[PDB]
RNA sequence: GUUUCUCUUCAGAUCGCAUAAAUCUUUCGCCUUUUACUAAAGAUUUCCGUGGAGAGGAACACCAAUUUUUUGAGCCUUGCCUUGGCAAGGCU
């Protein structure tokens, strides 16, 4: 089906290191493992910034798709054969 | 396919962070295509850190905004 | 659609046919150029045949090898059509005639 | 589609749902109005004002309110047979 | 637009799934002599044909039920910020 260009670039992003910010204001920064077509991400080895300042480290995390409101994909992808 | 790839996480011990600033911690065994979870040995983490025990619970899919492992896959 | 059709048995067999028969399309050749008997003498024929022919086989290979060895590519010489240059001139005309009529004429002329 | 497609590769300013602003060079969009912005700035508002930098931002479609343009993009007949040469004229007799 | 005929230009190509002859330089051989030869090499040309491109003529012609788009909205109180608003927090 027409799953367009952005979600393909999301699959292309896997196995790198992405930053990912949720509705509430928590900022995650983690290594990606898999990402689904509705943007459910799994993420590994994270350094999370809380809304009010504090840092924490985490083992592994799974982030529901509709709860995101940007990712920061790693810049080298601008060359990729999707584009 | 439509189901979440949540198969890994099963029977390992999860924390969840739920809509509205609520927290629960769990040993997991459920999922369906909406991510409706069925959690076991489920503790409720109240604001004050006064903790409750409660039995097996369903969660609505849309209420989740993170799903974290307290002991690894 | 059926697993096989009547042409399927025949059509597979073309794939290992010799060089002019294994293709759907090609380009036409001159009657001069097709070597009809070439496939026979290129194979070492069964020795029970008389002595006379065996050496005749072998001496056919000699001229074959020499030609293909001493072959040089064409020199890219510029095209110049003889009979076109003739028929462009008032002294020549053209017509359609039986080969046997022309053959007698060439012998009469040459005489 | 066709109105959106006109914008491609320009430098686009987006206003998010929470009031934030992004400004970015624009190369993807999708049936849910997902976006990929590139070479991008996060920008907020004497009333104080501030400008943060982000890379290759992927915007889940739900957030978008509006987008606007303000930049230009981050981007015969053959020779014939005639020859000239020097010549004299030469007058004819008479 | 398909065929045809003619001309120009380039050919790298099994220009050819085929295969001729000539000249010269040498090594040979029958050999009075010379052609005509022999049979190997090399440099060469001639001839039978060919392809690509161009010019011109002629002849016939669809879904509002959690995962995005039919909305958890909206309302207050504290601190700072000259103000504006920001950091939030609390509600229904």
């Amino acid at each position: 089906m027409s799953i367009g260009v952005p979600i393909k670039v999301l699959h292309e992003a896997e196995g790198h290191i992405v930053t990912c910010e949720t509705n509430t204001g928590e900022v995650y920064r983690g290594k990606l493992i898999e990402a689904e077509d509705n943007m459910n991400c799994q993420m590994s080895n994270i350094t999370v910034t809380y809304r009010d300042g504090r840092v924490a480290q985490l083992e592994q995390v799974y982030i529901r798709g509709s709860k995101i409101r940007f990712l920061i994909l790693p810049d080298m992808l601008k060359n990729a054969p999707m584009l | 396919a439509h189901p979440p790839e949540l198969k890994k996480f099963m029977d390992k011990k999860l924390s969840l962070k739920l809509n509205g600033g609520r927290h629960v911690q769990g040993i997991l065994r459920g999922f369906d295509p909406f991510m409706n979870l069925v959690i076991d040995e489920c503790v409720e983490m109240a604001t004050s850190g006064q903790q409750n025990n409660i039995g097996m619970v369903v969660i609505r899919g849309n209420s989740i905004i993170m799903l974290e492992a307290l002991e690894r896959v | 659609t059926p697993l096989y059709t009547d042409n399927t048995a025949n059509g597979i067999a073309l794939l290992w046919a010799p060089r002019p028969f294994n293709l759907r399309s090609g380009r036409t050749r001159r009657a001069l150029d097709i070597p009809l008997v070439k496939n026979w003498y290129r194979e070492h024929c069964p020795a029970g045949q008389p002595v006379k022919v065996r050496v005749s086989y072998q001496k056919l290979l000699k001229y074959y090898v020499l030609n293909a060895l001493k072959h040089r590519p064409p020199k890219a010489q510029k095209k110049r059509y003889l009979f076109r240059s003739f028929k462009a001139t008032k002294f020549f005309q053209s017509t359609k005639l039986d080969w046997v009529e022309v053959g007698l004429q060439v012998c009469r002329q040459g005489y | 589609s066709s109105k959106m497609l006109q914008h491609i590769d320009y430098r686009m300013r987006c206003i998010l749902q929470d009031g934030r602003i992004f400004i970015g060079t624009f190369k993807a969009f999708d049936k849910h109005m997902n976006l990929i912005l590139c070479d991008c700035d996060e920008f907020r508002k004497a009333e104080r004002e501030e400008k943060r930098v982000l890379g290759l931002v992927l915007l889940r479609g739900e957030n978008l309110v509006s987008m606007t343009v303000e930049g230009p993009p981050p981007k015969g007949a053959a020779g014939g047979p005639g020859i000239g040469r020097a010549a004299g004229r030469g007058i004819p007799a008479g």
